[PDB]
């Protein structure tokens, strides 16, 4: 996961 | 400050409540946070070895070969992101802010981390308050 | 295992200790540990938060832009290592392992690593023991 | 929690 | 030691 | 610094  | 233990060693009695609000003050500052939690729209940044101190979840988490390096987790969407909150403020600091409205909430994301006592804790406020 | 806290927290008794305790069986598996400390010839694997946590020269290290992505760091090779390791194993522990032979080296130990409150200990059962 |  |  |  990324984060925006 | 400091005592002599049953062992041969001095033991000093606030030590372990200072790590913790030491620790809890890096994480405000945003101080070597080497992961987020993220729980639908809410974002929580913390260490990892605080959370594995505190969760069985996390522990089997950050153990994990492939998931150990992640610096971004991702919970399941239907935990309540205040639940989670609440928990995490609670493992940094030994104080749960429990109340009417939040316990079922806190309780179900209690068992979802695998922290047994706090599920156990919450079980008993439900039969006392019963 | 729990209270009434003087806010309205419930509070937990033992939360604090469990974690040290915890992040103490972390470091003896050696699970993320992310940094050496290294006093001569010897080697110690930690947690950077933890000792950021207990000594102000580990939170000067650890939050200086260049020194805080080293993954090992010589301390001054004139440190007795023994009393780093008593320090050590303090910090993890609440545990202080003092005696004639080390008080003198864990004291200047302590004061390298600005725990004061370490010294100030050591300082008293030097003129207690007087 | 204990950390096995 | 307090972290500042 | 680096360990041997």
């Amino acid at each position: 996961w990324r984060v925006p | 400050l400091y005592f002599q233990g049953a062992d041969s060693c001095i033991q000093f009695t606030r030590h372990a409540s200072d790590v913790l609000l030491n620790l809890n003050r890096l994480r405000s500052r945003d101080i070597l946070t080497d992961v987020v939690i993220v729980v639908s729209r809410e974002q929580f940044r913390a260490h990892k070895t605080v959370l594995m101190a505190c969760s069985g979840l996390f522990y089997s988490i950050f153990t994990d070969q492939l998931k150990c390096n992640l610096s971004v987790i991702n919970l399941d969407p239907e935990i309540n992101p205040e639940g989670f909150c609440i928990l995490l403020d609670f493992m940094y600091t030994s104080r749960l802010n429990l109340r009417e409205g939040n316990i079922m909430a806190v309780m179900a994301t209690a068992m979802y981390l695998q922290m047994e006592h706090v599920v156990d804790t919450c079980r008993k406020f439900i039969k006392a308050s019963e």
